């Protein structure tokens, strides 16, 4: 269960790492839910100006 | 008396054959499980550090 639970933590800490920085650790571009969430920011900001 | 300090010590006899039977099964049996689950736990602790 320890050694799930260091597997797990890693997780946890990149989802919570999301929310500052663009790149995710090892240097990949955030992909899931979260990305979904900044292209519907642009989206709305975009359809403000029109 | 002295007859009866006599049958004392026999029962004495009894009793220290069942202590060397005891002792003899703790060292054969009980003490090596002990040691193992003292191995189990040392990882146990290095994974807590982890």
């Amino acid at each position: 269960l320890t050694t799930e639970q260091i597997n797990m933590t890693k997780e946890q800490k990149e989802a919570q790492r999301a929310q500052t920085s663009d790149t995710r650790t090892d240097g990949t571009r955030v992909a899931g839910s979260v990305g979904k969430q900044k292209e519907l920011y642009d989206q709305q900001i975009t359809s403000y100006k029109r | 008396a002295t007859k009866a300090e006599y049958a004392l010590t026999k029962l004495k006899l009894s009793n220290e054959s069942v202590t060397y039977c005891t002792a003899q099964y703790n060292l054969s049996s009980m003490l090596p499980q002990q040691l193992l689950m003292l191995k189990n736990q040392t990882t146990q602790v290095a994974e807590q550090t982890k």
